RNA sequence: GCCAACUCAGAACUGGUACGGACAAGGGGAAUCCGACUGUUUAAUUAAAACAAAGCAUUGCGAUGGUCCCUGCGGAUGUUU
RNA sequence: GGUAGUAGCAAAUAUUCAAAUGAGAACUUUGAAGGCCGAAGAGGGGAAAGGUUCCAUGUGAACGGCACUUGCACAUGGGUUAGUCGAUCCUAAGGGUCGGGGGAACCCCGACAGAUAGCGCGUUUCGCGCGUACUCCGAAAGGGAAUCGGGUUAAAAUUCCUGAACCGGGACGUGGCGGUUGACGGCAACGUUAGGAAGUCCGGAGACGUCGGCGGGGGCCUCGGGAAGAGUUAUCUUUUCUGUUUAACAGCCUGCCCACCCUGGAAACGACUCAGUCGGAGGUAGGGUCCAGCGGCUGGAAGAGCACCGCACGUCGCGUGGUGUCCGGUGCGCCCCCGGCGGCCCUUGAAAAUCCGGAGGACCGAGUGCCGUCCACGCCCGGUCGUACUCAUAACCGCAUCAGGUCUCCAAGGUGAACAGCCUCUGGUCGAUGGAACAAUGUAGGCAAGGGAAGUCGGCAAAAUGGAUCCGUAACUUCGGGAAAAGGAUUGGCUCUGAGGGCUGG
RNA sequence: GGACCCGAAAGAUGGUGAACUAUGCCUGAGCGGGGCGAAGCCAGAGGAAACUCUGGUGGAGGCCCGCAGCGAUACUGACG
């Protein structure tokens, strides 16, 4: 008879991301002429550890192409980058790990990261520490590029989305066994309120399906429907399957 | 042994409530409030300090506060970089013109060959 | 004032430094709580190293 | 003297968490904490700032790697593979 | 407070507007001559009695000055 | 030559064997059950073998999406992938 | 009403003697003695909270669970002084909103559906150029313009008095500085009180976690000598005790640990820290620049404060004079600040106001005066509110003057590893209604011959062990532990011996 | 119909509290003295070599004894 965790989270006012040491959004450029046509040349000035993100972030200083002024923008840091490299965005950039470029410039076998679902929209595929994308065929018909996606998902995209050559830096962080509480501790105080997380069978009927009992046990199939209502879909949701491989 | 108390209304230890016990020409000791140590001007480029600058509070910077020679250092970029990444600055600036001319020499006499 | 003489602490410093009161009987924090090995090699490198300068 | 007779690093642990995790995590803790050569300057100066991030003491160039270490080994392999593709586009 | 090292400058303080009293301190050792101005107080210090007695002749007649 | 500190280790002598003289300050050993451990819990009868935990495994989801809040409009996850 | 003058007044070691006042004194005041708090206090201040409880005088009744001459009660009066301490300013998590979108409507979302506020230059006040939809609230612990001694009240003070400083703003005058129109010096690091400049652009400070070692500074503690006063003196004691001070601010000097510059070119590698580390990407070495200072000297400033010794009025001179305030040592000592390294993170540990610096050079002046000038001196002004007091075993909450609860700053000597326990100094205090007796039963604290868990559901409770030094330490084990395993020996006082250092001088 | 008087556990509607407590976020503050001795580093010994060993240095840990702080196991003590 009472709201349960999962149906909690949604109101949020507890269960907000943390974002107060945050650096701010990491995305390319805003799509214009000069990386639509030919190149525009930065430069890496700092690789600095973003909270709550396994991925470091890259700070790059552009020429803004029309405006007396410094074109300050936050990358998604690329396996192999340092200070002071030169880097090249644009659609006759250089294939070159760093360089930002558009998907119809990048041969079949790449490793890209951080690629554009829309044009546009500044890289949504394949951000985090260690994951890429592989490009895997154009389609100069419809003009469309099939890339292979970190998930093993293939997904068509259109050949003028952006991507970043390389792979995304700080891979190999979840290999090391964390050994005790307080590191998962500290790993979700900087994220959100999710741990620790305590067992549907060990409540009360009154907050979980699994709770009650005189002994710890579900009762029921912890499989449940896609359409099951809020308060009612908890376990293993849709399973198609379950159990070992 | 005398025993001191705070001399303002803030009862808490914090950074910007410091002190220093000193001896009054009375014969007792008081508290005295003294500023937080702040660093003074870095270079960006080499991360070091910027040198013959002294190392006080923002406001103490103020030119009404300050004399000039205080606040400036006689070189392109005083106050502001290195000596050393100035220098590196000019040789890139120079070197880098160098072989520019050099690219739009060798370009045109490519041009005049074909 | 009231009377608090320190008299009997400097007879008892000197009978320390004649070697009185330092028994097995009379320690009571260990080897290390009473002198770190800590700070004795810290003297004995500063000795010898400015010996050798 | 031998202070330890295998557990070198992973010492500080004592006796918790079982001898298997010791010995997986001891790979990272003598990674992450070593010196690596820096390609730009010559020396074995790179020590790892915070995770994926590598700063050189001498240069004070800084580099985007690892978690734990310097170089992953996919980076060698991505780094081969976009120099062919590079080439074969140049050709 | 400012401390005055010549008596040339001591009297060129002494002799302007803003100059309101001059107090002289008889020290064992030596003579203080003290000249409040609107801003500071000067002092000059004279080791030699004999020069502070010229001096103290010396000072403008529209000048007060006090003994201490 | 002039100064300097308390640490350590020995040797005599000596007391009614007292002497960490008050104070201060582990009892120890051989096994069985449960929980690995540190941590947390029924404020005012239960501190536990209960909860959490690292480790292990399963399920959904590539944003025209998964989960969730909302009368509606719109929102949290999301400064995310 | 009976209960019944009954249950009770029992935690926080403790009072005693003489005198004064008073009708009345175990409870008020003075002096003496004996004790306690024992610096992570029963001491000295603040934050919140309270609101006059603060100070003086007086006091019928009530109250202060006995009493009171008394008082945090009652009555009459008095008391809180700021350009410098705060609020005020900035922004944090967040809050409140325009427009827009919803909504029967109270209202909901909140810069997301949009002709933003405005900001600079020159002026016939009009023109030109920039202009991304909140210029609002949100910290008496975050950030932040500026004050210090000395003195003063019954009760206020970094606010009042005296003296001496500083900050912000405004306007001019004098002098100085530049014109090679926009200084000079140094090879350099960089130095000098001055020493162009508009739209535009860029950097820095503000600005940041935690732990460990080491080093520097200020205060405290501590040892010795000189002088001043006091305590002991049947005996000894050149001995015991007290105090022997120097604020903000201005100038000069100095120059920690780093950082930086010049010469030079290194293996027989060297330099170097407690630990590290550094060097042909230029070490060692020699010579320099800069940075901190809560460092030194001087002015402030001895005229002040303190201690001591005198003269005088002797009812009301807040009167008058002298002497001194000196010279050294020491440190894993304690509090605070700073510097520089190292460890830790799948944790990397705020923003803004504000201030400083820099890139560029449109534009700008004269010949005995003009144009500039962040230089020195001179001149004027600085709003509003808070400010008493308690901050607790009676000034807040707990129905109370309740052994509970309530954030934080300072922190002496001895023993001892030690803000352990125990004793002491400064400061505070003897406030827990008193008197007599010492039955049973209780509460709290001990001991007990012989036996040693036979008691009990159960070793419950108590006892035993305990610090430090030396010897020694099994099974098992994830090799890290177990471990202080277990098991043995020693410990006082006195008189000595040995070892472990610094400065100066060829 | 209040229906002789007094009485429910409940139900509905509309508002008020996070000064206690629970959890997230922002900004401050606080935590003796000792024991064990992980990485890293210095030196020496043995050995044909491989390599092994010894003595120091250093100070890691959701490590140990323990003060403050925080909490509350037993006496099933006192009080009740
Ligand atoms: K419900
Ligand atoms: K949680
Ligand atoms: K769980
Ligand atoms: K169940
Ligand atoms: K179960
Ligand atoms: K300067
Ligand atoms: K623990
Ligand atoms: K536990
Ligand atoms: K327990
Ligand atoms: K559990
Ligand atoms: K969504
Ligand atoms: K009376
Ligand atoms: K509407
Ligand atoms: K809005
Ligand atoms: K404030
Ligand atoms: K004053
Ligand atoms: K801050
Ligand atoms: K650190
Ligand atoms: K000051
Ligand atoms: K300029
Ligand atoms: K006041
Ligand atoms: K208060
Ligand atoms: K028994
Ligand atoms: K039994
Ligand atoms: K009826
Ligand atoms: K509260
Ligand atoms: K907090
Ligand atoms: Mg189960
Ligand atoms: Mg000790
Ligand atoms: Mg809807
Ligand atoms: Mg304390
Ligand atoms: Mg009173
Ligand atoms: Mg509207
Ligand atoms: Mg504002
Ligand atoms: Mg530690
Ligand atoms: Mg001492
Ligand atoms: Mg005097
Ligand atoms: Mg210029
Ligand atoms: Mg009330
Ligand atoms: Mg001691
Ligand atoms: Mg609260
Ligand atoms: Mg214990
Ligand atoms: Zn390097």
């Amino acid at each position: 008879g009472r709201v349960i965790r999962a149906q909690r989270k949604g109101a949020g006012s507890v269960f907000k991301s943390h974002t107060h040491h945050r650096k701010g959004p990491a995305k390319f450029r805003s799509l214009d002429y000069g990386e639509r046509n030919g190149y525009l040349k930065g430069v890496v000035s700092e690789i600095i550890h973003d909270p709550g993100r396994g991925a470091p972030l890259a700070r790059v200083t552009f020429r803004h192409p029309f405006r007396y002024k410094h074109q300050k923008e936050l990358f998604v840091a690329a396996e192999g980058m340092y200070t002071g490299q030169f880097i090249y965005c644009g659609k006759k950039a250089n294939l070159m790990v760093g360089n930002v470029l558009a998907l119809r410039s990048i041969p079949e076998g790449a490793v890209v990261c951080n690629v554009e679902h829309k044009v546009g929209d500044r890289g949504v595929f394949a951000r985090c520490s260690g994951d890429y994308a592989i490009v895997i065929s154009h389609n100069p018909d419809n003009g469309t590029t099939r890339i292979k996606l970190p998930s093993g998902a293939k997904k068509i995209v259109p050949s003028g989305c952006r991507a970043m050559i390389g792979q995304v830096a700080g891979g190999g962080r979840t290999e090391k066994p964390m050994l005790k509480a307080g590191n998962a501790y500290h790993k979700y105080r900087v994220k959100r309120n999710c741990w620790p997380k305590v067992r549907g069978v060990a409540m009360n009927p009154v907050e979980h399906p699994h709770g009650g009992g005189n002994h710890q046990h579900i009762g029921h199939a912890s499989t449940v429907r896609r359409d099951a209502p809020p308060g009612q879909k908890v376990g293993l949701i849709a399973a198609r399957r379950t159990g070992r491989l | 042994v005398q025993r001191l108390t705070y001399r303002k209304r803030h009862s808490y230890a914090t950074k910007s409530n410091q002190h220093r016990v000193v001896k009054t020409p009375g014969g007792k000791l008081i508290y005295q409030s003294t500023k937080k140590r702040a660093s003074g001007p870095k270079c960006p480029v080499t991360g070091k300090r910027i040198q013959g600058i002294p190392h006080l509070r923002p406001t103490e910077y103020k030119r009404s506060r300050l004399s000039r020679n205080r606040r400036t250092v006689n070189r392109a970029y005083g106050g502001v970089l290195s000596g050393s990444a100035v220098r590196e600055r000019i040789i890139r600036a120079f070197l880098v013109e160098e072989q520019k001319i050099v690219k739009k020499v060798l370009k045109i006499q490519k041009a005049k060959e074909k | 004032t009231k009377i608090h003489s320190r008299s009997r602490a400097r007879r008892m410093k000197e009978a320390k430094r004649k070697g009185r009161h330092s028994g097995y009987g009379k320690r009571k924090g260990t080897r290390e709580a009473r002198l770190p090995t800590k700070v004795l090699w810290m003297r004995r490198m500063r000795v010898l190293r400015r010996l050798l300068r | 003297t031998k202070r330890t007779k295998k557990a070198g690093i992973v010492g500080k642990y004592g006796t918790r968490y079982g001898a298997s995790l010791r010995k997986q995590i001891k790979k990272m803790e003598v990674s992450q904490h070593s010196k690596y050569f820096c390609e730009f300057c010559g020396k074995y100066a790179v020590k790892r700032k915070a995770v994926g991030i590598w700063g050189c003491k001498d240069c004070g160039k800084v580099k985007a790697g690892g978690a734990y270490t310097l170089n992953t080994a996919s980076a060698v392999t991505v780094r081969s593979t976009i120099r062919r593709l590079r080439e074969q586009t140049e050709s | 407070p400012k401390q005055i090292h010549e008596i040339k400058d001591f009297l060129l303080t002494a002799r302007r507007k803003d100059a309101r009293t001059v107090k002289i301190k008889k020290n064992k050792d030596m003579v203080k001559f003290k000249v409040r101005c609107s801003k500071y107080l000067y002092t000059l210090c004279v080791s030699d009695f004999e020069k502070a007695d010229k001096l103290k002749q010396s000072l403008p007649p529209g000048l007060s000055v006090q003994d201490l």
